[PDB]
Formats: C-alpha cells, structure tokens, sequence
C-alpha cells in the first residue's frame, strides 16, 4: 500500500490535510489549509506527541454540501485506509459541514471558511377476468427465439492450476 | 483495461465498470431449464423452463450453476475478456470461509483473472453512504441482515440475520390479492405481483391507524393497468405487504421484527459505540426501497432506544445499488491496487489467501 501520501501521513506533530481528487488523496497546498470546497470532501489528520513519546492520531473526514457521492465514499474509505495503515490507532471521526465537531473547528485558529465549487467527480374492465389475463401469458410460446449473440458455456479452465504444493 | 464490480444478490445479479456511477447490467440470477438459459432469457422462458437460484439467502449453494451465471456475465451481458480485467466480487456476511475460497478458486481458475477482491455488502454500502461506522439493513430479495460496523469493519459476533425477504413479501402479496379475489399463483403473472409491489406498496407509520383509515373510507385505495388493459383495485394490502418486515407473524414467523433486530444487533455490540450506530442507520437493497419505511423505522427506533438518543436512518434513493456503488467506488481508489489478490500470488498461495487479503 505504497501511496507516497501514506508514508507521509502521520510522521511529525501537526495538521495534515488532503483532498479527495478523482478518486485519488491529494495535498492540500498549506496556505490553503482551512479554506474548504463545499462540493468537495477532505481527509485531515491531527498528529499530536504523546508525553510517553508515541503519536497520538485524529483522522476526520469532512464531507462539503456539494460533495458527489464518489467523493464522500472515496473519503471514508480512505480514513480507513489511512488508519489501517497506522496500526488502527487513529480515532476516526465524520465530520459534516455546518456539524463539525469542535475538536475539528479547532485546528483551524483563524477558522474555517467554507465557499463554492470544487472539484469534479471520478464517476463517467368491471369484475376481473383472469382467462382473459391469463390468455395473453400462454399468448406468446412461438414467439421469442433465443438470443443468438453468445458465447455457450464449456467449463474452459483458463487459468493456471495452482498445485497443492 | 478496467477494473469490474460484480454484485451477486439472491435474485438480482448487478455488474458493471469500476468508476461508473451504477452497474452496466443488472439481471435475474437464475438458470433455467428444460441444455439451459440464463438471466433474461429463462425470465423470459421459465414457463417451459425449470428455473433454478444459484444463491439462496443471499449464500451462494449451486456452484455449477453460478459458474454459468458468472460466464454469462463476462462475455453476454458485461461483453468482455475477464483474463484481462481485475474483478472485485462481494458476499453476504458470514459466507463461509469454505465459499470465500471456492469463489477465489474459480475466478482465478475457470476465469484466469488477473486479481480479483471480495467485499463484504453491508459494508461496501456504508462505505457508498460515505460512512466508517453505522449499521447497515441490508434486504435483498432473498434474505435480510443487520450489519453493525465500527471504524470501517463489521463485528461479526452482532450481525443479525433474518431469512425474510422481497421474495416473501411478494409470496406475501400474492395472496392478499386472492382473499381479495385476485389469483396470480402462475409464473407469468409472477411478474405481475412483484411490479405491483414495486410501484403501489408503501409502509406505514402506524399501522392499525392505516387499517381503520382503510375500510372506512376507500381513500387509499389505488388500481392498477394489467397489461392486457384489464383494471383492478388494491386496498390496504400496498400496507399490509411490507408490515411483515415488522410483524413477521403475517406470515407465521415468531422471528422478531426489523426494528427489533436493528436494536438487537446495536445492544450485541460494545457500550461506547451504541450512540454512532443508533444515529447511523443505512437502509439498502430493493426490499428497504418502500416509501415510509424510513419514517417508520425511525419512530419504531425512536421509541425502544433511550430518551436522549439522537436516530437517523439513512436511505439513499439509489440504495438498490449502494452495495456495486460502494464496489465501483472501493475498486477505483489509486490505493486500491495493492490490495487485490494478484494471479501469482494466487499461484503462490492458493485460495486460502481470501482469508488474510480480504476481510
Ligand atoms: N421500488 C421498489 N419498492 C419495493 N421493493 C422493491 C422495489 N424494487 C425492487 N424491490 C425488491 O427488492 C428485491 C431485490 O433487491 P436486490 O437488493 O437487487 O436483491 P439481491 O441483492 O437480494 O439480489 C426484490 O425482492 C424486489 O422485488
Ligand atoms: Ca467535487
Ligand atoms: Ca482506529
Ligand atoms: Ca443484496
């Protein structure tokens, strides 16, 4: 799981922040850290010391109003990822706007700003009678014909044979 | 080339390309048979045909029969080489690990994929509603589970089971029409008892109130357009149908209730995560699709869960596909191609590497 984002995610204290493009976890430029799309979908991790030298790990995906829904999905699948690859230690948190948790609307000292746009998504009669019903069911027998575009069924073992070895 | 999503239900398959928006196909999974038919076809001919469900309660059991189902698949239905495309599967919760590995076994086998990943339903939908934690309601046609998951992962020792589904409730809505004096019990008007369910039936919020509403005033009563231009009404019986997910005695089922089994499945799972579930309850499979079934679940969960909880149910309207939605999304990912089972480490290993790659 060699994602060059990965190896950076949670070495040093502080705030990493990457945005969900195409089906892909990318950087978020730091200047723009706080400044989020709201028909896009983050992924933010909080790297805390711990005093007894380990990391402590805060990993909140964040889903714009806007945000399609390959994104939202990208998104927490990737804070599971991301967590997996971190020994599971993070705790992971869903982070809606206009609900965030104050833990998440901490990180950002000046505040967070929402605004428009983003990127585009990875996605491309009377009483019944049943004789008379009944008669159009067994109405058609002589009329279908198979399809003709196909490619029968013969049990073709394609692949290799991996040997009990 | 690209990477497909198989979906295998009990009584729809759902295939398609990693990276669409929904399944390319969608079709029956049966076989009929007097040589034999698959998917459309046999729909089409099971008068003449004996038909035959490869997966039954959302477990797969026939396996000859499923191989043709997947070979229809690839080269009939999806039109392509499956040497050449990466597949991702998906199973019901607790599939056997002896299942696990024979779908493993055939695909790189009888199909010679190149990699392939098997994925778990309830959770691929969760992933779909973009969710790590919730739990998930997932009904099918053939059969009902609760999925409780936390961080990404299902905990297997709370998943709940109910072997009631839209097969039944259609079993269920055959014969309300008859007490009523509307006989389909033949495979071809079938059709007809399942798309009248589809389109008129609805949940709901009370359901004795709904009854007295009922034969007291004809206000919720509809009719329907046969296709040979016959009409007829149909009473509380939209409400009656689907009240079995609920009641399951309707059908003599001492089984508990969905309401209940959600709430059995929530109080089997650990203290502090209680709250994330009860407020994230995802609805998925056609037999979750029934209007008012949300604002029902909700009440029914409102009421047997404690004062301060906060409920939501979730239930997405493309939900009949939020299982190969959360396929095509999971298979797209640029961290994905790590995680498929490769062909040489299948041929390395064997088939009981589903075990340790995927789960
Ligand atoms: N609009 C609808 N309202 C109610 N039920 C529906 C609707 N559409 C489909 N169903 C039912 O949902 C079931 C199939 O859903 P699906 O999730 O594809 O099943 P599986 O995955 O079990 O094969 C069928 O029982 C079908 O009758
Ligand atoms: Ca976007
Ligand atoms: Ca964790
Ligand atoms: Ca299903």
């Amino acid at each position: 799981v060699e994602h060059p984002e990965f190896l950076k995610a949670g070495k040093e204290p502080g705030l990493q922040i990457w945005r969900v493009e195409k089906f892909d976890l990318v950087p978020v430029p730091t200047n723009l850290y706080g400044d989020f799309f709201t028909g896009d979908a983050y992924v933010i991790l909080k790297t805390v010391q711990l005093r007894n030298g380990n990391l402590q790990y805060d990993l909140h995906y964040w889903l714009g109003n806007e945000c399609s829904q390959d994104e939202s999905g990208a998104a927490a699948i990737f804070t599971v990822q991301l967590d997996d690859y971190l020994n599971g230690r993070a705790v992971q948190h869903r982070e809606v706007q206009g609900f965030e948790s104050a833990t998440f609307l901490g990180y950002f000292k000046s505040g967070l700003k929402y605004k428009k746009g983003g990127v585009a998504s990875g996605f491309g009669t009377g009483p019944f009678k049943r004789e008379e019903l009944l008669d159009h069911l067994e109405k058609q027998a002589k009329e279908f014909k198979d399809r003709e575009d196909l490619v029968p069924y013969t049990g073709e073992k394609r692949g290799k044979v991996w040997v009990p070895k | 080339t690209t990477a497909l999503v198989c979906d295998n239900g009990s009584g729809l398959v759902k295939a398609g390309f990693a990276g669409d928006d929904a399944p390319r196909a969608v079709f029956p999974s049966i076989v009929g048979r007097p040589d034999s038919y698959v998917g459309d076809e046999a729909q089409s001919k099971r008068g003449i045909l004996t038909l035959k469900y490869p997966i039954e309660h959302g477990i797969i059991t026939n396996w000859d029969d499923m191989e043709k189902i997947w070979h229809h698949t690839f080269y009939n239905e999806l039109r392509v080489a499956p040497e050449e495309h990466p597949t991702l599967l998906t199973e019901a919760p607790l599939n056997p690990k002896a299942n696990r590995e024979k779908m493993t076994q055939i695909m790189f086998e009888t199909f010679n994929v190149p990699a392939m990943y098997v994925a778990i339903q309830a959770v691929l939908s969760l992933y779909a509603s973009g969710r790590t934690t919730g739990i998930v309601l997932d009904s099918g046609d053939g059969v009902t589970h609760n999925v409780p998951i936390y961080e990404g992962y299902a905990l297997p020792h709370a998943i709940m089971r109910l072997d009631l589904a839209g097969r039944d409730l259609t079993d269920y809505l055959m014969k309300i029409l008859t007490e009523r004096g509307y006989s389909f019990v033949t495979t071809a008007e079938r059709e007809i008892v399942r798309d009248i369910k589809e389109k008129l039936c609805y949940v709901a919020l009370d359901f004795e109130n709904e009854m007295a509403t009922a034969a007291s005033s004809s206000s919720l009563e509809k009719s329907y357009e046969l296709p040979d231009g016959q009409v007829i009404t149909i009473g509380n019986e939209r409400f009656r149908c689907p009240e079995t997910l609920f009641q399951p005695s309707f059908i003599g089922m001492e089984s508990a209730g969905i309401h209940e089994t959600t709430y059995n499945s929530i109080m089997k799972c650990d203290i502090d995560i209680r709250k994330d579930l009860y407020a994230n309850n995802v609805m998925s499979g056609g037999t979750t699709m029934y209007p008012g079934i949300a604002d029902r679940m909700q009440k029914e969960i409102t009421a047997l869960a404690p004062s301060t909880m906060k409920i939501k149910i979730i239930a997405p309207p493309e939900r009949k596909y939020s299982v190969w939605i959360g396929g095509s999304i999971l298979a797209s990912l640029s961290t994905f191609q790590q995680m498929w089972i490769t062909k040489q480490e299948y041929d390395e290993a064997g088939p009981s590497i589903v075990h340790r790659k995927c789960f």
